[PDB]
RNA sequence: UUGGCACCUCGAUGUCGGCUCAUCGCAUCCUGGGGCUGUAGUCGGUCCCAAGGGUUGGGCUGUUCGCCCAUUAAAGCGGUACGCGAGCUGGGUUCAGAACGUCGUGAGACAGUUCGGUCCCUAUCCGUCGUGGGCGUAGGAAAUUUGAGAGGAGCUGUCCUUAGUACGAGAGGACCGGGAUGGACAUACCUCUGGUGUACCAGUUGUCGUGCCAACGGCAUAGCUGGGUAGCUAUGUGUGGACGGGAUAAGUGCUGAAAGCAUCUAAGCAUGAAGCCCCCCUCAAGAUGAGAUUUCCCAACUUCGGUUAUAAGAUCCCUCAAAGAUGAUGAGGUUAAUAGGUUCGAGGUGGAAGCAUGGUGACAUGUGGAGCUGACGAAUACUAAUCGAUCGAAGACUUAAU
């Protein structure tokens, strides 16, 4: 692996998936410095998957990302899986790489660590 | 063999069967032995009717190992078998006959006898 | 006699006359420029100051040591040539034989030379006593409590000090070592490769220093 | 992957052995210099393995001489091998037929294609 | 291990030369007017310009 | 060593053997060098110089000690709280239980024996091993270096030739020389042989879930099993203790007198050890005695008899690993390949999903060496190293020469 966010093998694997979720599902996050950086990673990773369409690609996907549901406006509720091979991928046809972008904050009350806010450029 | 307790059994023709490593000659300190090296051992086994006896200590050569040797050429020959060969005082065997495949590199040492003898070098 | 600077590639393998195998390294030394003359007359000791990578050109927004800065790039404009960035002196060499500003082209060994490789080993951290000074263990059993700890430091209220030189956990590696008596199995041109039949110390991409053996 | 490493190691890679999986019975000829006279010696037997690489490739031939078993490894690109026979071909499920040190008799086959 | 002597105030504060924090690194931000920090964004606006 | 005395310690200096780590002496076990011999040769005995290096694994016994087995060039003797328990153990001995022999009227004791029986401590100072800041080195910086000193290494066997020669009735059998190959030890590295490889590939068991069939996901040591990239490794792969100078120790001499002879010595000149100093490897100018070489920058305001910032150069901050506890070191910061992403490869695994075909069925075949892939090699500014800030010199006095 790259690091390991001083959590074991199976849990640390369970956060990655959650967190590469919610950048989804809402599109702008803030959490911590390291857990940041590697979450690039999984998420960049997940719209190459995307933009294919295949169904061996959609099904590869399935195995990395959760089960929830979108209900924003008033229209029809959506999954997860649907939205990124349906929205996300319509918008990086022409892009090659660099699908989100970090931006620091700084430390944060009670604990010292400093937040940052990852999104979907 | 290789240590001070390994098990060694024999494929010539005495009245030995088994015999338990004592000593390695050639020098001191000296704790391994390969192909081609002599030995001190002494006869665990021994069948009804033969020249050498349970309990007699007795001088031997290695012809088969497990580990193998590497050659000049990068080549290597591994056995899965460890024996030995009782000898002479001449560097010649007690026995009459030779069993299994031999290591080809007791030809370029001056053990010959048990060479010719062998089924296969 | 004549020596060179150049950088460690990895490690490969040829077969030789007889068809044995040979391990070997392959160095590449490019781009080596004889830079400096010392004399006894001006110095005190003859030898040659030889670059062997060439940097970039000065700029004023520099910030790291990719470009040259202004007083390097002095040194490099006395003689035709490029700056540097690995500057070492030969003291083995006869001054004689070479002019400043003169390329050394890797053609300078042969296939047949012995030669010695100097460099600095690989970094291994803070270290125990076990892994750097090669001791014994205690015993992993048998209610013992002692496993990887160093032992007895001193003797007794007769000696109430420990001597200089004890053998203590520390920081191991990255020092320069030489290895002797190395033998040139191949020289290539037109890539500027060495071949050299055995190991030197360091990692990869780093620097080496190649002499004619003095023993 | 070094292109420095890759131009080096050039000429000794030969082109004249064939292709080849692990599970098939196979024979080398191999030269040797013993005594005086120099002579070929046939080896058979099954390849069990065969470790990748470039000029550094080898692999691994193990048969049964007299109740015994051997097995030989040699480099692919060596100058000792004059030429490889390919007798069958057999049907495996991997790569490291590490399992067959253990197996003998009937339970040591692999059945042909 | 307990200490054999007691410690002079002389020796404390030799000890305590190096035990000091410093300033943060702050930046003027040309946006809001007033200092922030390097490489982050200005807390008035959440102007992170360029 | 066993003793004699009772000078420090009873408001505490903790024993015997074993493990780990050593260090010192020479009254020398091996190796190097010599004299004598009742030294023919290969072997021996005794004495002299020499401390550089080396000096085994097991069986019995808590044992030190001793005997025995198998090797080796050799299996040396002593000091250091009979070295070392704030480095380890607790087999014996000095606790509380129980038994035997023996003594005692008895409670109980050994000139003895047997079974069992809590080993605490977060390092303040000196010492030792690594690694950073401040100041000095008469202007401020970047590289390359000399070595006053210090540390490291120092061991040795067996075969071939000389030569079946010298020697010897025969048995037997060489000095002085020339090669090959090992044992132990030290260092470097991961091409080969293996080990590990918890974000790689595959198979399989029970149960819950994605509504269901297929395809998957969580839990059960990583559920278990078979392989395995990079890194880190030995048992793996290379190298080393070489050839030589100067002065010596015990010895051996030349010439020569005191003493008309003889005599190595009083003057003079030689030769002579793994031992000393060089030679080989590493650190080293805080070496306050602070060294040398090559480049880089040189003014406005003053009368201040001095400041001032700026230049050269180095940092704050950010992206990293060849480096790393932190810090430091090294690769970069848009005029940019430093890291992530993307597209190609290396290596690893072993034939993906879907569909068609054969079978009632579990399953087998092609499409196709397919699908997937962490650390390894390239190309590519799509993302993030934005915008700025801080420190940083104008060269003191005396004498001599041009």
């Amino acid at each position: 692996g790259y690091r390991k966010l001083g959590r074991t093998s199976d849990q640390r694997k369970a956060m990655l998936r959650d967190l590469a979720t919610s950048l989804i599902i809402s599109e702008r996050i803030e959490t911590t410095e390291a857990r940041a950086k590697e979450v690039r990673s999984v998420v960049e990773k997940l719209i190459t998957l995307g933009k294919k369409g295949d169904l061996a690609s959609r099904r590869n996907a399935a195995k990395t990302l959760r089960n929830v549901e979108i209900l924003n406006e008033d229209e029809t509720t959506q999954t997860a899986l649907q939205k990124l091979f349906g929205e996300i991928a319509e918008r990086y046809t022409e892009r090659q790489g660099g699908y989100t972008r970090i931006l620091k904050q700084g430390p944060r009350r009670g604990d010292g660590a400093e937040s940052v806010i990852i999104e979907l450029v | 063999m290789i240590q001070q307790e390994t098990r060694l059994k024999v494929a010539d023709n005495s009245g030995a069967r088994e015999v338990l490593t004592i000593k390695v000659l050639g020098g001191s300190g000296r704790k391994t032995a390969n192909i081609g090296d002599v030995i001190v051992c002494t006869v665990k086994n021994a069948t009804p009717g033969g020249v050498v006896k349970k309990g007699d200590v007795v001088k031997a050569v290695i012809v088969r190992t497990k580990s193998g040797v590497r050659r000049n050429d990068g080549s290597y020959i591994k056995f899965d078998e460890n024996a030995c060969v009782i000898i002479r005082d001449d560097k010649g065997p007690r026995g009459t006959r030779i069993f299994g495949p031999v290591a080809r590199e007791l030809r370029e040492g001056n053990f010959m006898k048990i060479v010719s003898l062998a089924p296969e070098v | 006699t004549k020596g060179i600077l150049g950088r460690k590639i990895g490690m490969t393998q040829v077969f030789g006359e007889n068809g044995e195998l040979i391990p070997v390294t392959v160095v590449e030394a490019k781009e080596n420029v004889v830079l400096q003359k010392k004399t006894v007359e001006v110095d005190g000791y003859n030898a040659i100051q030889v670059g062997f990578e060439d940097k970039k050109a000065y700029k004023k927004d520099a910030k790291s040591n990719k470009y040259a800065n202004k007083p390097a790039e002095g040194h490099a404009k006395k003689a035709d040539a490029a700056p540097k960035r690995f500057i070492r002196e030969f003291r083995n060499v006869d001054v004689d034989a070479y002019e400043v500003g003169q390329e050394v082209s890797v053609d300078t060994f042969v296939a047949g030379d012995v030669i010695d490789v100097t460099g600095v080993s690989k970094g291994k951290g803070f270290q125990g006593a076990i892994k750097r000074h090669g001791q014994s263990r205690g015993p992993m059993s048998h209610g013992s409590h002692f496993h990887r700890a160093p032992g007895s430091v001193g003797m007794a209220s007769d000696a109430s000090r420990v001597f200089k030189g004890q053998k203590m956990p520390g920081r191991m590696g990255g020092n320069t070592v030489t290895v002797q008596n190395l033998e040139v199995v191949q020289v290539d041109t037109e890539n500027k490769v060495i071949l050299v039949k055995g190991n030197v110390p360091g990692p990869k991409k780093g620097l080496v220093e190649i002499r004619t053996s003095i023993k | 992957n070094h292109k420095l490493i890759e131009a080096v190691t050039k000429s000794q890679l030969r082109t004249d052995l064939p292709s080849f999986r692990p599970g098939d019975t196979l024979r080398v000829h191999v030269r040797i210099i013993e005594g005086t006279r120099e002579r070929i010696q046939v080896f058979e037997g099954v390849v069990i393995k065969r470790r990748g690489g470039g000029v550094s490739e080898t692999f691994t031939v193990r048969k049964i001489s007299s109740g015994v078993g051997v097995e030989r490894t040699f480099p692919l690109h060596t100058p000792k091998i004059e030429k490889i026979e390919v007798k069958r071909r057999g049907k495996v499920r991997r790569a490291k037929l590490y399992y067959l040190r253990s197996l003998r008799g009937k339970a040591a086959r692999i059945q042909e294609i | 291990a307990v200490p054999k002597r007691r410690t002079s105030k002389t020796r404390k504060n030799k000890r305590r030369t190096h035990f000091k924090i410093s300033v943060p690194g702050m930046t003027e931000c040309p946006n809001c007017g007033e200092y922030k920090l390097s490489h982050r964004v200005c807390k008035n606006c959440g102007s992170y310009n360029g």
